[PDB]
């Protein structure tokens, strides 16, 4: 239930934070999908986090490790 | 499709990787589909073990797959499957030094069966580029003659291969390849 | 002359976690470790969304693995 922050100023729209998030990958890549909500979607060229109320993230670091030009900061402390 | 992993289905019976369906099953299924829908043209068929000696046996094995179908359509056709470039499928023998023609056997089977129509792939004895949708044959040819080779795998669908080749007159292999198509055409009763 | 055994091998006890890896793999069955916890853990593989090897990365006792993909001509429809 952590909080992710995306630096819009250096986001290129690469979409490798959307493809690599394992909560996004739940809908289409799971047998009998449990939850179909998504943290990121690239609207107007930058990654927007729809997870406003910080309910779905799991601090996995797959998205921080994925962005090619580090731009996603993961906060492990309560918002 | 096994070429997409790097293998080839060298006979009519071996299964596809991860699919465990066989050339025989897929040919039969497509024939049933075609004659059920009543499409104008039949199942045009390439075949297996292309371009190797001794594959007239496999050519007969793949031609025996139509023995239980009848061409039903509102268009006039008596085929149920069309076996193409058969001078390529009518080789005989073990290798390229004990290599002769099986056109006699192939056309005996075709002269028997009336639901099988063919065409010849007569080689015109010149320089040419060979393009078939199957990878393994082109790769094998490249490893034989050490000339260019292009491969275009499609996604969830087919393969490809382009390789120049010299069908020159100064080779026993090319001479016999030329003779085979003429034997096929001149052994045709119909 | 008989036996050599130069030195000694023993387990730091405030760091070991009862994994049973060294006991299971010791050549002479000379290690005596008993797991602190008992129970069962199950993995419903059909619900993992693929590229999330967080469980593999964080398992202390490296019990978890990504089952190696089989080669072609060996997949056998599974
Ligand atoms: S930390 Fe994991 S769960 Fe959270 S947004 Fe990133 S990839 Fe998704
Ligand atoms: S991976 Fe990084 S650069 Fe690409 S869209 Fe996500 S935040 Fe932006
Ligand atoms: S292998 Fe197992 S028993 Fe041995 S030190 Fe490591 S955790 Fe402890
Ligand atoms: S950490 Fe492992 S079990 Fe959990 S979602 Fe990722 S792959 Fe599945
Ligand atoms: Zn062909």
């Amino acid at each position: 239930a952590f909080a992710v922050h995306v630096n819009m100023e250096r986001c290129t729209g690469c979409n490798n934070c959307v493809v690599a998030c394992p909560v996004n990958a739940l809908e289409l890549n799971t047998v009998n999908p449990s939850s179909t909500d998504k943290i990121y979607k690239v609207i107007n060229g930058d990654a927007v986090i729809l997870d406003v109320k910080h309910e779905l993230c799991a601090g996995c670091g797959i998205c921080v490790d994925a962005c090619p030009y580090d731009v996603i900061q993961l906060s492990g402390q309560p918002p | 499709e096994a070429w997409a992993w790097g293998e080839n289905c060298t006979t009519i019976n071996d299964p596809v990787p991860y699919f465990d369906i066989t050339p025989a099953e897929i040919v039969k299924g497509l024939i049933e589909t075609n004659e059920y829908l009543g499409l104008p043209h039949s199942v045009h068929i390439h075949g297996n073990n292309l371009g190797n000696p001794g594959n007239y046996k496999d050519t007969l094995d793949t031609l025996r797959l139509a023995e239980s179908y009848k061409a039903k359509n509102k268009f006039g056709r008596e085929q149920v499957l069309h076996n193409t470039h058969i001078q390529f499928h009518s080789y005989k023998g073990t290798s390229w030094a004990d290599f002769e023609s099986g056109a006699k056997e192939i056309m005996d089977y075709v002269n028997a069966n009336k639901n099988i129509t063919c065409d010849i792939g007569q080689v015109t004895l010149d320089e040419t580029t060979t393009m078939t949708a199957d990878g393994p044959f082109e790769y094998h040819l490249n490893q034989l003659n050490h000339i260019k080779w292009a491969n275009v795998d499609v996604e969830l669908e087919t393969g490809s291969g382009v390789v120049p080749y010299i069908y020159d007159k100064n080779i026993k292999v090319c001479g016999i390849q030329w003779a085979i198509g003429l034997e096929l055409a001149l052994y045709a009763k119909d | 002359v008989g036996q050599k055994k130069l030195g000694n091998v023993n387990i730091i006890d405030e760091d070991c976690c009862t994994c049973r890896w060294c006991a299971i793999n010791c050549p002479t069955e000379a290690i005596t470790v008993n797991k602190i916890f008992e129970g069962e853990i199950t993995f419903h593989a059909e619900k993992c969304p693929g590229g999330c090897s967080t469980c593999v990365d964080v398992c202390p006792a490296n019990a978890i693995y990504l089952p190696t993909p089989k080669p072609a001509k060996d997949m056998k429809g599974q």
